[PDB]
């Protein structure tokens, strides 16, 4: 259904990516480098429906809900690189923040051979549907915590690509102009 | 057993005049007959094929007609370079065969 | 532009065997039929053998029959005559020549000759 | 006796494409590797591409990469260079050359060059 | 990235004297090195391959030795016909590469 | 149905026939004469749907498939003439050739009193249907092998008329402008 | 039986080995280095019965068949080196070649901890037995494809030793002069 | 057994054949032409064991009996030629003659499509075996009676090849020097 397409765990902008320009490329990828300390923030991605491209066409072709928002990450580490972050990774448009976000939906990942995580964001929103408008559905934040750990090694930098999905509901509602098309 | 035969074994013609070479066959050959010109020490030159079509680079004074078992090679105004031996050949049936040739020589006093 | 280049002919003893070669250019060789014709001193032209395209059917003159063998190499666009059982009647200047059938008829007109290789079987 | 004969080079506009050919003789062509090397006015020799026997692996120089394509016809023992995307840096005299690996080593020494075809990309 | 380099860009030698051309490489090449001679307007000529073996038709005054990353082309008594440019080339690894050449010119007053 | 008409084993152009002009006439007829050798090619017929007349109207009146293509020959020999060929007789548009064709569909016929053969060509084609367009559905080749053998005899020449049919499918599809008609 | 000895998976010349001279040593070992491209040929080993030493005595002591020819390779890689080739590895005396050989008997190996493969060559030969004579029973070819992949690493070169065995038949026939012995 | 070889219906000298020299060739073949009258004799073939070649080696390799002697003819007629003879075709060494021979073993053949006859001669001989000696085991005579009848026709001459066989006994006795062999 349309849903597998939006659905089948796609990859994401998410943001514009301080690019190589690898960051189109990327998209899915925040950066993973070592770090002077580990706790410092490196990201803050904003989610809509609108914005980042795969989400965009679907969102215009509809303007209601049914769904959830699953973001599952994957890693290109090495023997030699390793890595860990934690990602929020945030419903709807709260606190913008550290602990508030940790307080959020939650996943803790090891980035070793697992090569996949499920951080799923739900739309925790007063109404079942949010319509397509400009300000924001809300933020997804990532925090890279501890880098990479290592070897000799791997050129230093490691990268992740984020994955996006919704359930439960697969099904939305109200079709509207789809981003792609003719005239 | 198809055998071609050129009547004039040697044609003595004055420069500027016309010459006519005949080539009969011992059996019908339709229009698959071709004419060749040959200077000494050189490869043969194709002048006419299909009985009547001139090959590329062959002047209009050269022309061929006829069909069946009787053919003719007419050269309007014989030029100095038209001094040579001429052979006909048929390809209407195997094996392919040539005539014994006609030597066109310059006639003088 | 057709260039048919011929090597390999030389003086040979009777009972000998030569291999003539003729290489072609400036035409799609592998579509055309090809023949060898020879020219004896004190004699006109005799067609000897021709070979058909794929190196398929080949025909020979009765004089040449079992003694001479005609083979094409299409990958290098070359023509071969293997002359076994050489007798003095085989002395001649040998030409390779390229024939065409035109549209859809049955006559094969020659459109280009090579330069001639001499075979003195004496 | 190796005879490597080269045609096809001529004046060409930039952005143009030429097809050089080089035909070989007097050696078993289809066993040997073959290369094209060029020579720019006011310059020494640069190897451009080589092709391996069966028309198998071919290698190119970084300058020539995606623009030039090397192909052999073994059935007519010929070598081809298709030069797309011509720029003035490609102006040169182009030679075809024939290399051999000797016994069982890994070096390929050239043993015969052709005469040179000129490509003026201007 | 294998790059060959010939030291004498131009060698001025008196006729009859000897000349020595050097060709180093930026990495080891074992013995897969060959030398070439080139007159103006002509194709190159193979003189030595395998570092040291002379090709057919190459006089004994020509000779090559060395291995690794350093080679030499020695010509005993330079003859009038030995006037030319010389190139080395390696084939020990792809891509195959040539030196920038050494011009051996006749030295006079 | 339309099919019996296309179907009921018709006779064919096939080609334009080096005519008498018997070759309209003919149509069905390649020539059978003796020969200098037997293997040499005398024919090469091209099949479509378009081209040769009975095939033409049907083909224009439809533009798809269902079918097969049966060509069955008949002979006008005598006591005194006889004959044999082999005919390819070719699907779809291959090799153009001797052995490739022999490799093809196959029939071996005796031309004595049998007076009929079945050489059926199938459309061996990537898709179930080929539409009516110009280049070619493909070639049917015939080879006359050995002539005629004989008597006193029969004037020498012998002739065959080819027959055309398809199954299995009798039925096509999509009707379109039929060759015959008014205005 | 004699067979375990010929049999019990021996190691092989195979060829004379561009030696260190490691190539006596070797024997079993083609070289594994990185490579400028991966597909290029580096080997071509000829098999008989005669030639390479373990095969030699057995072969002289008999002159017929029963057997098959199993060549199973082993690898001295590291964490750090890795490697892959494909080996033909060829019956009897065909094509000499790439694809023809791939077309052959077949094994695809990973050279990681597996440390063993079975590439078995059969005698595909007109007669059950081939006698001991000079020209060749036929070629075994190896192709190293992709090198080694890596680390820091391992000195670069990696090596394989080939293994040789036959079934099914273990048992031959006709004894003859054995390579070893007195006088 | 040896017998099939002597046995399996062989063809015969019989005589030396007024040759073409078709009569080696022949062998089996008396001539069949038209004739001025029909009854006149054209043949008289002598049989042994010795003489005519296939019979020769066998006969030398043995020198006794078991057997019978079957001569069955075949014809190369046409539509157009036809023919009839009667052949004796004679045991052992009698009368040499017309009626005496007709009185003999007997076959009457039609030479039309039948293309085979059985005229079998028996050894009617005082003793079960005759040894290999020079004078003669006895004559086979043929008489061509009526020629050929016809057409336009066939070049006039027609020919027969005779066939030779024995039963009942297949098996002989006493081996002796066989015609073929080494030294």
């Amino acid at each position: 259904d349309l849903v597998k397409i939006a659905q089948l765990f796609s990859v994401m902008a998410d943001s514009t990516t301080p690019s190589e320009n690898h960051g189109v490329d990327a998209k899915g990828y925040f950066k993973w480098s070592a770090t002077t300390a580990p706790q410092s923030i490196v990201h803050r991605n904003i989610v809509y429906l609108r914005l980042f491209p795969n989400l965009n066409v679907f969102v215009n072709s509809y303007s209601y809900f049914r769904g959830s928002l699953v973001l599952r990450l994957s890693v290109y580490a090495s023997t030699f690189n390793r890595g860990r972050l934690r990602m929020g990774f945030f419903p709807n448009a709260t606190t913008d923040s550290t602990s508030t976000l940790d307080n959020a939906i939650y996943t803790i990942c090891d980035i070793g051979s697992d090569n996949s995580f499920e951080i799923t964001i739900p739309y925790s929103f007063s109404t079942w549907m949010r319509k397509t408008n400009g300000h924001p559905i809300g933020l997804f934040q990532i925090e890279v915590l501890n880098r990479l750990t290592y070897n000799s090694s791997s050129p230093s930098e490691v990268y992740c690509i984020v994955q996006g999905k919704m359930g439960q509901d697969a099904r939305f509602f109200c079709p509207t102009g789809s981003v792609v098309t003719f005239q | 057993e198809i055998v071609m035969t050129q009547s004039p074994a040697t044609l003595s013609v004055s420069p500027g005049e016309r010459a006519t070479l005949s080539c009969r066959a011992s059996q019908y050959v339709h229009s698959t007959l071709a004419w060749y010109q040959q200077k000494p020490g050189q490869a043969p030159r194709l002048l006419i094929y299909y009985a009547s079509t001139r090959a590329t680079g062959i002047p209009d004074r050269f022309s061929g007609s006829g069909s069946g078992t009787e053919f003719t090679l007419t050269i309007s105004s014989l030029q100095s370079e038209d001094f040579a031996v001429y052979y006909c050949q048929q390809y209407n049936n195997w094996p392919y065969t040539f005539g014994q040739g006609t030597k066109l020589e310059i006639e003088r006093t | 532009e057709v260039q048919l280049l011929d090597s390999g002919g030389g003086l040979v003893q009777p009972g000998g065997s030569l291999r003539l070669s003729c290489a072609a250019s400036g035409f799609p060789f592998s579509d055309y039929a090809m023949s060898w014709i020879r020219q004896a001193p004190g004699k006109g032209l005799e067609w000897v053998s021709p070979i058909s395209g794929s190196g398929g059917r080949a025909y020979y003159a009765d004089s040449v029959k079992g003694r001479f063998t005609i083979s094409r190499d299409n990958s290098e666009g070359t023509v071969y005559l293997q002359m076994n059982s050489l007798s003095p009647d085989d002395t001649a200047l040998y030409y390779c020549a390229k024939d065409g059938s035109g549209s859809h008829y049955n006559n094969n007109y020659f459109d280009s000759w090579g330069q001639g290789t001499l075979v003195t079987v004496s």
